RNA sequence: UUAAGUGGAAAAGGAUGUGGCGUUGCCCAGACAACUAGGAUGUUGGCUUAGAAGCAGCCAUCAUUUAAAGAGUGCGUAAU
RNA sequence: UUUGGCACCUCGAUGUCGGCUCAUCGCAUCCUGGGGCUGUAGUCGGUCCCAAGGGUUGGGCUGUUCGCCCAUUAAAGCGGUACGCGAGCUGGGUUCAGAACGUCGUGAGACAGUUCGGUCCCUAUCCGUCGUGGGCGUAGGAAAUUUGAGAGGAGCUGUCC
RNA sequence: ACGGGAUAAGUGCUGAAAGCAUCUAAGCAUGAAGCCCCCCUCAAGAUGAGAUUUCCCAACUUCGGUUAUAAGAUCCCUCAA
C-alpha cells in the first residue's frame, strides 16, 4: 500500500496519545477518541506517526491503508478541521439560523429544523449557501448529506439542495 | 435499476463491482445501473 | 333503512313516481341507507311527459324514511312513508318542486336547493 | 395514576352542554382504603393494594363470607382498617403519593378525565356457535337439515385432525374485559358516585375497577 | 492443502473464486502503478452528410509541437 | 394445478360435479401499495423489496368446475388442503328402472344428441379433535392473600373533511 | 392510524484494498402496514414444583404412630349477578 507506505504522518502542533487499542489525538480542537485496531501496530518517531502491518496478508494490506487514512484524517481535523459547502437552487427556497440550529423552507406545510450537534457549526452566507465546519470528516460529510437529503436536486429545474460543485443532469421534459 | 441474471457493461464508463455479495454495474447515467439477481 | 330492492316514492316533479333502489353508495358492503344518503335507482313508474323516463338509471337522495333518524339531543323523527328526490350529481335536483316535508339533516350534506324548495323542513 | 374500585349501580342519562343527551353509568365507589404498598425492594414491583367494601368483624363459628376470617382481619389490622369485601392491586399509581390506611376518595377523578374500566362480563352459560361466535346459519327451507350447527371443522387426510382454537360451542360469558377511553361526566362527592359516559362490563352490583387511561 | 451447513439439492449464461503449476509473453532507460503537468495541428483534406471541424456513412485516412500527442486514442456530441 | 404409466393395495366398496357452512397448511400478490429504483412531469408504465400483516362486493344470466352483463368498491389469487370440507347440509348436474323427439339399426335396441319424472343411512367407542370438574402432587404443620417463562392467544383494514 | 428497537429493497457518509475511484472489507448513519415490546386465560401441573398475613404443638410418643387434640374447609340447608 502506498497509503500505508505514506506513513510519515507528521503532527504540526498536536499530541498523539496512544492508549493501546485506542488513540486520543489533541490539537487546537482536540477530543478525537478512536479505537483503531489490534493487528496493525504504530509508533511515534519524533513528530511522525508510523503505522506498520504484520504478515503481508490480504486483510492486513487492507487495514494498513485504512488505519493510516483514519489517523491522517484525525490529526488533520484536529489541526485544521473540515468544511463542506452546499447551495439552495429554488424560488422561495431559503434557510437561516435559529440559534445553533438551522431552519429551511422548501415549499412544505412546515419549515424543516436541523438541530446542531457538538463540534459542528453552520454558517448561512447569502441565505442560499451554507457551510458546515467541524473537526472530523465523517461528521461534516454525514451532516452535509443529511441536510441535502431534505430536498434533493430536481431533474427539470434543478431546484433543491445541491452541493457546490455537484453536476445535475438537467432533463428537458 | 435493471435486475437480471446477466449483467454486462454497456457504455465504456460503466464499471463492475461487488456489494454485499452481489454483482452490480455503475455508470454515470442511471439507466445503465444493473444488478445480478 | 333502505336497502337493495326497496321502492321509494319520488317527492319531486321530475316525472318519476316510483323508484327501485339498486345500490347504496358508500363503502364496500354497505347494507342500508337512511335520510340524507345517496342511492342509485331505477324508475319503475313514470309520469307522462316528464323529464325522466321509465327504465332510467338515476341517483337520488333520501328524504323522509319510515324509520327515521336520531338526533344529538336524543329526540327522534319518523315519517309515514319512504320518499326520495332525483338529483343531478352536483346535489341539485332534476325537478323544480318538492312535495311534502323533509328532514333537517339534509342541510348537513349540502342539499341547499332541496331544502329551500321544500314545504317546511322538519 | 388514579385508580378506584366501585360497584356498578345501573344506567341512566344526563343532559350535557347545549342539550346533548349523554347515556351514563353510575358507579358507587364508597369506602376505599389503601391496604398495602408493595415495593421493588421487597416484592420486586411497585404497586399499591386497595380494599373496597367493608364487611363484619371476625366472629367465632361463622359460615359465610359476610365475616372476616382471622387472616383477613390480621391483614386489615396492619393498616387501621376494617376487613374489606374485595381487594385489588394497582400498578399505574405512584406509590409515593399514598399512605397505608388512607382513604381513596371519589374526588381524585375530576370531570373530563378519560378512564379505562375493567369488570367481569355478564355470563351466559353454554352457548352455541351462532351466538358465541358470529357464525351464520344454514337455510331454513329448501330441504335443509342444517340450521344452527357449525360447518365442517377441518379438511381431510391432510391434517387428519382439528386445529387448536377452532370455534366450537361452549360456555359463553364471564371474562374480564376492559373498555378503553371512557370518560367521567360528573363526580358526586356527597353520594360518593362517579358518572361514566357509556356502559361498562358486568351485571348490576358487580365490582368495577377504574384507572386513568393510558392512550 | 479446505471452506458451501457443501455436508444433507445437478443444471443453461453472467461475473470474480482457493489458488496453482504447465505456462506463454510484459519493465531499474524504473513491471499495472495511479499519479496530475502535453493535448494539438495545414487537416473534413474529400463525397463535405441537417453544418458535424472523433460520428447521415463512404474516410483519400498526408509533414507535425515536442523527451511526448492522433487529415485527433476518445468522452462526447443538435455542433463546441 | 387437462395426458403417459398404470397397477405400485382398493370386484370381502377410498361417496362423483356445483352450491352452502367453516376454515386454514399456509405460498410468484389485486388493494393499502408500506416502501423504493428507472426508456418514472404529476397520472401512468415497468422493475425491486414486502407481504398470504390485514382486507378482498351485491345482483341479472347456466347444465356443471367454464363463462357473461348491471351497479358498486381502496380493491376483486393459489391450488395442491382427497380438483379442502356429504359419519356438517343440499341433490340443480351425471346415471337407475317410465316416457318422448332427432338419428342409426331388419330387429331386440343404441347414441349420449336432446327432453319431462325420479328413496341418500349411522345412539360416537379402543381412539384421535372445544368447554367444565374430581384426584395423583403435594416438603415446615397447614391455611388466606399475586409469577410473568412463555404453550401462549387475540393479527384487525380503509374512505371522504 | 401505539411509539419505540432491529431490519428488507434502497439512499448515503467515511474508507482502503485494487497505490485511484468505490455504500463495504473494518466503521457510522438512515431506511417498511412486514419482525420484537403497553388487551386476555394458565398463569409450580413452569409433576425441576416462583413472591407478599393467621395458626402450630401429646399425655405418653423408635414424639413414628393411636384416640387425638389442634387452621381453616366441607357435608347439609335458604338462594342468584
Amino acid at each position: 500500500s502506498r497509503v500505508g507506505k505514506k506513513i510519515i504522518d507528521i503532527p504540526s502542533d498536536v499530541t498523539v496519545t496512544f492508549d493501546g487499542n485506542h488513540v486520543t489525538v489533541k490539537g487546537p480542537k482536540g477530543e478525537l477518541s478512536r479505537t483503531l485496531n489490534e493487528r496493525m501496530t504504530f509508533k511515534q518517531e519524533e513528530n511522525t506517526i508510523e503505522v506498520v502491518r504484520p504478515s503481508d496478508s490480504k486483510e492486513d494490506r487492507t487495514n494498513h491503508g485504512t488505519t493510516r487514512a483514519l489517523l491522517n484524517n484525525m490529526v488533520q481535523g484536529v489541526s485544521q478541521g473540515y468544511v463542506k459547502v452546499l447551495e439552495l437552487v429554488g424560488v422561495g427556497y431559503r434557510a437561516q439560523m435559529q440559534g445553533k440550529d438551522l431552519i429551511l423552507n422548501v415549499g412544505y406545510s412546515h419549515p424543516v429544523e436541523i438541530k446542531a450537534e457538538e463540534n459542528i457549526t453552520f454558517s448561512v452566507e447569502k441565505n442560499t449557501v451554507v457551510k458546515v465546519e467541524g473537526i472530523s470528516k465523517e461528521q461534516v460529510g454525514a451532516l452535509a448529506s443529511n441536510i441535502r437529503s431534505v430536498r434533493p436536486p430536481e431533474p427539470y429545474k434543478g431546484k433543491g439542495i445541491r452541493y457546490q460543485g455537484e453536476y445535475v443532469r438537467r432533463k428537458e421534459g | 435499476m435493471k435486475v437480471r441474471p446477466s449483467v454486462k457493461p454497456i457504455c465504456e464508463k460503466c464499471k463492475v463491482i461487488k456489494r454485499k455479495g452481489k454483482v452490480m454495474v455503475i455508470c454515470e447515467n442511471p439507466k445503465h445501473k444493473q444488478r445480478q439477481g | 333503512m333502505i336497502q337493495q330492492e326497496t321502492r321509494l316514492k319520488v317527492a319531486d316533479n321530475s316525472g318519476a313516481r316510483e323508484v327501485l333502489t339498486i345500490k347504496v353508495l358508500g363503502g364496500s358492503g354497505r347494507k342500508t341507507a337512511n335520510i340524507g344518503d345517496v342511492i342509485v335507482c331505477t324508475v319503475k313508474n313514470a309520469t307522462p311527459g316528464g323529464v325522466v323516463k321509465k327504465g332510467d338509471v338515476v341517483k337520488a337522495v333520501i328524504v323522509r324514511t319510515k324509520s327515521g333518524v336520531r338526533r344529538n339531543d336524543g329526540s327522534y323523527i319518523k315519517f309515514d312513508e319512504n320518499a326520495c328526490v332525483i338529483i343531478r350529481d352536483d346535489k341539485g335536483p332534476r325537478g323544480t318542486r318538492i312535495f311534502g316535508p323533509v328532514a333537517r339533516e339534509l342541510r348537513e350534506g349540502n342539499f341547499m336547493k332541496i331544502v329551500s324548495l321544500a314545504p317546511e323542513v322538519l | 395514576t388514579k385508580g378506584i374500585l366501585g360497584r356498578k349501580i345501573g344506567m341512566t342519562q344526563v343532559f350535557g352542554e347545549n342539550g346533548e343527551l349523554i347515556p351514563v353509568t353510575v358507579v358507587e365507589a364508597k369506602e376505599n382504603v389503601v391496604l398495602q404498598k408493595k415495593t421493588v425492594e421487597v416484592d420486586g414491583y411497585n404497586a399499591i393494594q386497595v380494599g373496597f367494601e367493608d364487611k363484619k368483624a371476625y366472629k367465632k363459628d361463622a359460615k359465610s363470607n359476610k365475616y372476616a376470617n382471622k387472616p383477613a382481619e390480621g391483614h386489615a389490622k396492619k393498616a387501621d382498617a376494617a376487613p374489606k369485601r374485595f381487594i385489588r392491586e394497582f400498578r399505574n399509581v405512584d406509590v409515593d403519593a399514598y399512605e397505608v390506611g388512607q382513604e381513596v376518595s371519589v374526588d381524585t377523578f375530576v370531570a373530563g378525565d378519560v378512564i379505562d374500566v375493567t369488570g367481569v362480563s355478564k355470563g351466559k352459560g353454554f352457548q352455541g356457535a351462532i351466538k358465541r361466535h358470529g357464525q351464520s346459519r344454514g337455510p331454513m327451507s329448501h330441504g335443509s337439515h342444517f340450521h344452527r350447527a357449525p360447518g365442517s371443522v377441518g379438511m381431510a387426510s391432510d391434517a387428519s385432525r382439528v386445529f387448536k382454537g377452532q370455534k366450537m360451542p361452549g360456555r359463553m360469558g364471564g371474562n374480564t374485559v376492559t373498555v378503553q377511553n371512557l370518560e367521567v361526566v360528573q363526580v358526586d362527592t356527597e353520594n360518593k358516585v362517579i358518572l361514566v359516559k357509556g356502559n361498562v362490563p358486568g351485571p348490576k352490583k358487580g365490582l368495577v375497577e377504574i384507572r386513568t387511561s393510558i392512550k
